[PDB]
C-alpha cells in the first residue's frame, strides 16, 4: 500500500478510449459544460452557455430521461443503421467514430424516442384512468 | 448497528460570510436618486433568537462600496454642464475697503480682466469679488488651479443637501444587524436579526466633527481598532446632540456674464451694506458636560487617576487642519481652537464662537486635478446642525509622561461612512446540507 | 375562531429553530434563492445566481435526489463522523450547529453518495437486460 | 516554409528558422529634453 501515487482524470481524458471505457467518465464532462465591451462579451459567452445547458436539459426531459447520465430506453436498434455487433462496438471503437458513422441517422431516432414517450405517456395515463 | 443514513437537505437555514454588492432603495441633487429604486412603505425585520453573531466594523466591505458609490455620484453629476476653460486671464485687482471690519481687511480682492463673448471675434471687460484664498499673485493675480489644471463649474440647479439611501441585498444574500448596545465594533452580539436593508443613511461629508449622525442609546461610546496604537484614529459617539449654529452675513450679490454660446459664467457682483465675517457659534455649558462625559468614558481605557489634555490640531492642509462643511451651498472652513483647550485632572447664555471662511474653489475628495468652482449664494446664509460625534487622536503616548494629549483629526471620509454601517454585515446562504435518519432507497 | 391573527413566516424565521422544526419550512429558502456599469454589475450578479442554483441542481441530480427537497439516501451513517443519537440531533440542535460540528466530513460523505449512485445504477442496468 | 498556396505568387512565404540571427541596433546621439507647459497640466517635450 506504499510506493503509488494517484492523479485524478482530466477534462476530455478519454477521447482516445473506447467507448466501454469512456462511458465511465461522464461526469467529468457534463459538470465542465457549467463552468466595457469586453464585459458585454463575457456575459453574452455566459448566458449563451446557459442557455444551451437548459435546452439540453429540457431536450433530455421530452424524451423521459430526466435528471439522468444513462437512461437506456424502449426504442429498438435498427439493423440499417449499423449492423457491427456489441463486440465491435464497445471494446474497439471510440465515441468521436462512432459519432462520425452514424452521423446521418439522428434525428430519426430522436424522432422515434419522442414518439415512443409520448405513446409511454398516454399508456400510462390510460392505465391510471382506471 | 447504527442503522443511521445519510439525507439530504435542500433549504436548510445557514449561511457564512461573504462580498456581493447591494443595490438602491431611496424615498435636482447631486446624489441622483433617479437610479435608486423606491424604498418599501413598511420595512420587515425577523429577530434570530439563540443567535450569537461575529462582528468587526473594521473590515467591512459595505464602506468601500458606498465610498465608490458616492464618488462615482459625484462624478455623474457634474457632468452636463459649463466647463470653466477661460478663466485663466491676468486679472488686476484691487484691495476692497468699503466698510469692512478689522478682521476681513485684505480677505477680499475687487478684479478686473478681459472676457471672451459669444462671437469669436469680439471681447468684453468684466470684473468680480474674489476671495484671498482663491487667487495667486503671478497688481497681477491668477486663479490658483491653472497651473495644475483647467476645470468646471459647480451646476446651479442640483442641491447638495444629502438625503437618505438604504442598501439591499440581491438574492440569496442576507443583511445581519446587531441589536446589542454598548457594542463597541467588535467581537460577538449575542442579539441579531435579519433586516431586507439598513436605515436611511444621510452622506454627509464633514472633518473634525460628524453632523446630523446618530446617538448613542446607552451613554458616549469610543471605539478604535487598537487603542493601545497611537496610529488609529478614535471614534466618539455622543448620547445627544449639541446645537451648533453658522452663518455667512453679508448680503451678496450674482450677476451672469455670458461666455459663449449657451455658457454662462456667474460672478458676485458687489456687497450690500457692512461687510463681516462668517462665523458659527455652540452652547458653552453644554460642550463642557460632553467633554465632562467624554474625559469619563476616557478614563476607562486610559486609566483612572491620568491627566487627559484636549488640544489644538498638529497641522498641515487647511482642509484637515480645520473643520471643513457645506452650509447652504457655501464651503465653510472653520477652526476648532476654543473647543479642544482644556485639561482634566483627576478627582449661564454666553456661548463659544468660531469665526472662519468661505472657499469657492474646491477639491472634495483626496485627489488632484479636478477642482469645483460654486457659483456665489443671493443673500444672507444661516445654517443649524447637531454635532453628534468627533474623531480624536492621541498625540505621541509614550510612557515617559502620565499624560494623555487628544487632538481633533479628520481626512478621510471612509470613518464617516463606518460611523453609521458599523452594525450590519452581509452573509450568503448554504442551502444544502446532510443529517442521519432512518430511511433507505 | 373569532380573535386570532394569522401571519407568514420569513426567509429565516426558522434560523433559531430547532432541526427537526427547521426542516418544514424548506420551501421559503428555496424560493428565495432563485428571486451603464452598475447594470453590468447587476446582470453579473443576476448571472451568477443563476450559474450557482444550477450548479446545486446539477449536484443533487448527481446523487439520484432530482427534483425533492427531501431525499433520504442508502448510504450508511458512521458513528466517526457523529456520535450523537437521533434524541439529541433533531430536537436540540439547530442547523447552524450541525453544519458546524460536521464540517470537516462532507466531502468524503459527497463522494460516497456518489459511488453509492454510480452503484445502484449499474445495478439496475444490469437488472433490466434480462 | 509555409504558404497558403505556393504556386501562387500573390501569396506571402513564411520562413521560420531553427537558430536565430543576433542583430544589434543602436542610436548614439546624446538626446536632450526639455518641458514646455502649454497650457493647464499640459506639457509637451522637445528636444533641446
Ligand atoms: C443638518 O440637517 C439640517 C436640517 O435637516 C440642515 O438644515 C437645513 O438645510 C437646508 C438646506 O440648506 C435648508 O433648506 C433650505 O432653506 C432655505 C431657507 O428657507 C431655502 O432658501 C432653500 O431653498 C433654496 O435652495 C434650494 C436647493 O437647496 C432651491 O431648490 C430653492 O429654490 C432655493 O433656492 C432659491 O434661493 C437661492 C438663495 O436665494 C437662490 O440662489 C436660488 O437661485 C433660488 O432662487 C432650502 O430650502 C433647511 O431650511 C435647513 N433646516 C434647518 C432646520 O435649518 C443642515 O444643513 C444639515 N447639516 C448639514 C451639514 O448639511
Ligand atoms: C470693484 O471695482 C469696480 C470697478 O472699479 C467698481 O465699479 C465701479 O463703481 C463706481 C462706484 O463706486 C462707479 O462709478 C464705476 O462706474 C464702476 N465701474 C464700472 C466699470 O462699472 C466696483 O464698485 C468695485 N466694487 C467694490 C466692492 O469695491
Ligand atoms: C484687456 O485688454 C486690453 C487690450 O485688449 C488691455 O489694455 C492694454 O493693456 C496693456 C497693459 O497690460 C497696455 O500695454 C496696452 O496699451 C493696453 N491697450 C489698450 C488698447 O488699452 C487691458 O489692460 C486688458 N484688461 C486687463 C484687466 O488686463
Ligand atoms: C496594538 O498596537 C500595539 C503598539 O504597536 C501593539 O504592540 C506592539 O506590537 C509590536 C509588534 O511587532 C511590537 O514590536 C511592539 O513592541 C508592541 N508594543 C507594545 C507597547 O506592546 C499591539 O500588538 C497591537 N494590538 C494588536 C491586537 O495587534
Ligand atoms: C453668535 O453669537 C453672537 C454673540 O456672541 C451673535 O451676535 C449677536 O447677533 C444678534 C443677532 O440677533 C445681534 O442682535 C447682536 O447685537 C449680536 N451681538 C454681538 C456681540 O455681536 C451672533 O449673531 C451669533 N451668530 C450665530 C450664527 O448664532
Ligand atoms: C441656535 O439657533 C436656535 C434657533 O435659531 C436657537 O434656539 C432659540 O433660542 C432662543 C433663545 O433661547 C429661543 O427664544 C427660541 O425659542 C429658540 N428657538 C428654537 C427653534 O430652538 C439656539 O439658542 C441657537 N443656539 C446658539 C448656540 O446660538
Ligand atoms: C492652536 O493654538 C496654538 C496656540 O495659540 C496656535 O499656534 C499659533 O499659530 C499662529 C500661526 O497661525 C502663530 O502666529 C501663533 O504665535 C501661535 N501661538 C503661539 C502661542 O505660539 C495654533 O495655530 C492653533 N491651531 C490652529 C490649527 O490654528
Ligand atoms: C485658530 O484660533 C486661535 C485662537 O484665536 C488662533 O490663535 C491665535 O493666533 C493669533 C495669530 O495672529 C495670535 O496672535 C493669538 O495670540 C493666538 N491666540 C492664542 C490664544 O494663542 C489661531 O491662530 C487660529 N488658527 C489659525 C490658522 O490662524
Ligand atoms: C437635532 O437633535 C434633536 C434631538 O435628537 C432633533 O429633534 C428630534 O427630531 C426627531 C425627528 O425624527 C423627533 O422625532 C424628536 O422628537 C426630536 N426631539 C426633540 C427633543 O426635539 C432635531 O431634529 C435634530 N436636528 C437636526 C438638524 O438634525
Ligand atoms: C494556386 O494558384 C494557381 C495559380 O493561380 C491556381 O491555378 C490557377 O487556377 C485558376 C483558376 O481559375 C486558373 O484560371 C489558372 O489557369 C490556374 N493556373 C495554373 C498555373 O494552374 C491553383 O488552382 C491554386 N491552387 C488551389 C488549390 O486553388
Ligand atoms: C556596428 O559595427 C561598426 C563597425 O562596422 C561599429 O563601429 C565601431 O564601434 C566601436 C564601438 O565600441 C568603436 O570602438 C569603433 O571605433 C567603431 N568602428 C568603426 C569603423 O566605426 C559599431 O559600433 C557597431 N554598432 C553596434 C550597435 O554594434
Ligand atoms: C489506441 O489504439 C490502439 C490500437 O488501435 C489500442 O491498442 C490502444 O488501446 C488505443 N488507446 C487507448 C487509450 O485505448
Ligand atoms: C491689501 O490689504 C492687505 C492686508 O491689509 C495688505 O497686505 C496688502 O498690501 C493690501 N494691498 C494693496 C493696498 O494693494
Ligand atoms: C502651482 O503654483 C503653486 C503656487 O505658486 C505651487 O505651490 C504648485 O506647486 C504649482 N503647481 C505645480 C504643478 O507645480
Ligand atoms: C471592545 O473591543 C475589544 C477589541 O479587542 C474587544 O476585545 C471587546 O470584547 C469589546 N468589548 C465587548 C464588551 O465585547
Ligand atoms: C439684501 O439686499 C436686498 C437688496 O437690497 C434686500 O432686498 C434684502 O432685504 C437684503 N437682506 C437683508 C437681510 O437685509
Ligand atoms: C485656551 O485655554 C486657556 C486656558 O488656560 C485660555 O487662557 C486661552 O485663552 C484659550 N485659548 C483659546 C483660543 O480658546
Ligand atoms: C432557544 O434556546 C432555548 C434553550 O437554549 C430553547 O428553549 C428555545 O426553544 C430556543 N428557541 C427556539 C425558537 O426554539
Ligand atoms: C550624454 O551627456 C550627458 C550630459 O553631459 C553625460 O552625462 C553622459 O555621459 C553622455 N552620454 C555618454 C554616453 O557619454
Amino acid at each position: 500500500a506504499v510506493g503509488i501515487g494517484a492523479v485524478f482524470l482530466g477534462f476530455l481524458g478519454a477521447a482516445g478510449s473506447t467507448m466501454g471505457a469512456a462511458s465511465m467518465t461522464l461526469t467529468v464532462q457534463a459538470r465542465n459544460l457549467l463552468s466595457t465591451v469586453w464585459g458585454i462579451k463575457q456575459l453574452q459567452a455566459r448566458v449563451l452557455a446557459v442557455e444551451r445547458y437548459l435546452r439540453d436539459q429540457q431536450l433530455l426531459g421530452i424524451w423521459g430521461c430526466s435528471g439522468k447520465l444513462i437512461c437506456c430506453t424502449n426504442v429498438p436498434w435498427n439493423s440499417s443503421w449499423s449492423n457491427r455487433n456489441l463486440s465491435e462496438i464497445w471494446d474497439n471503437m471510440t465515441w468521436l467514430q462512432w459519432d462520425k458513422e452514424i452521423s446521418n441517422y439522428t434525428q430519426i431516432i430522436y424522432g422515434l424516442l419522442e414518439e415512443s414517450q409520448n405513446q409511454q405517456e398516454k399508456n400510462e395515463q390510460d392505465l391510471l384512468a382506471l | 448497528a447504527e442503522n443511521l443514513w445519510v439525507t439530504v437537505y435542500y433549504g436548510v437555514p445557514v449561511w457564512k460570510d461573504a462580498e456581493t454588492t447591494l443595490f438602491c432603495a431611496s424615498d435636482h441633487n447631486v446624489w441622483a436618486t433617479h437610479a435608486c429604486v423606491p424604498t418599501d412603505p413598511n420595512p420587515q425585520e425577523i429577530h434570530l433568537e439563540n443567535v450569537t453573531e461575529e462582528f468587526n466594523m473594521w473590515k467591512n466591505n459595505m464602506v468601500e462600496q458606498m465610498h465608490t458609490d458616492i464618488i462615482s455620484l459625484w462624478d455623474q453629476s457634474l457632468k452636463p454642464c459649463v466647463k470653466l476653460t477661460p478663466l485663466c486671464v491676468t486679472l488686476q485687482c484691487t484691495n476692497v475697503t468699503n466698510n469692512i471690519t478689522d478682521d476681513m481687511r485684505g480677505e477680499l480682492k475687487n478684479c478686473s480682466f478681459n472676457m471672451t463673448t459669444e462671437l469669436r471675434d469680439k471681447k468684453q471687460k468684466v470684473y468680480s469679488l474674489f476671495y484671498r484664498l482663491d487667487v495667486v499673485q503671478i497688481k497681477e493675480y491668477r486663479l490658483i488651479n491653472c497651473n495644475t489644471s483647467a476645470c468646471t463649474q459647480a451646476c446651479p440647479k442640483v442641491s447638495f443637501e444629502p438625503i437618505p439611501i438604504h442598501y439591499c441585498a440581491p438574492a440569496g444574500f442576507a443583511i445581519l444587524k446587531c441589536k446589542d448596545k454598548k457594542f463597541n465594533g467588535t467581537g460577538p452580539c449575542p442579539s441579531v436579526s435579519t433586516v431586507q436593508c439598513t436605515h436611511g443613511i444621510k452622506p454627509v461629508v464633514s472633518t473634525q466633527l460628524l453632523l446630523n449622525g446618530s446617538l448613542a442609546e446607552e451613554e458616549v461610546m469610543i471605539r478604535s481598532e487598537n487603542i493601545t496604537n497611537n496610529a488609529k484614529n478614535i471614534l466618539v459617539q455622543f448620547n445627544t446632540p449639541v446645537q451648533i449654529n453658522c452663518t455667512r452675513p453679508n448680503n451678496n450679490t450674482r450677476k451672469s456674464i455670458r461666455i459663449g454660446p449657451g455658457q454662462a459664467f456667474y460672478a458676485t457682483g458687489d456687497i450690500i451694506g457692512d461687510i463681516r465675517q462668517a462665523h458659527c457659534n455652540v452652547s458653552k455649558a453644554t460642550w463642557n458636560e460632553t467633554l465632562g462625559k467624554v474625559v469619563k468614558q476616557l478614563r476607562k481605557h486610559f486609566g483612572n487617576n491620568t491627566i487627559i489634555r484636549f488640544a489644538n490640531s498638529s497641522g498641515g492642509d487647511l482642509e484637515v487642519t480645520t473643520h471643513s462643511f457645506n452650509c447652504g451651498g457655501e464651503f465653510f472652513y472653520c477652526n476648532t481652537s476654543g473647543l479642544f483647550n482644556s485639561t482634566w485632572i483627576s478627582n449661564s447664555n454666553d456661548s463659544i464662537t468660531l469665526p472662519c471662511r468661505i472657499k469657492q474653489i474646491i477639491n472634495m475628495w483626496q485627489r488632484i486635478g479636478q477642482c469645483m468652482y460654486a457659483p456665489p449664494i443671493q443673500g444672507v446664509i444661516r445654517c443649524v446642525s447637531n454635532i453628534t460625534g468627533l474623531i480624536l487622536t492621541r498625540d505621541g503616548g509614550s510612557t515617559n509622561s502620565t499624560t494623555e494629549t487628544f487632538r481633533p483629526g479628520g481626512g478621510d471620509m471612509r470613518d464617516n461612512w463606518r460611523s453609521e454601517l458599523y452594525k450590519y454585515k452581509v452573509v450568503k446562504i448554504e442551502p444544502l446540507g446532510v443529517a442521519p435518519t432512518r430511511c433507505k432507497r
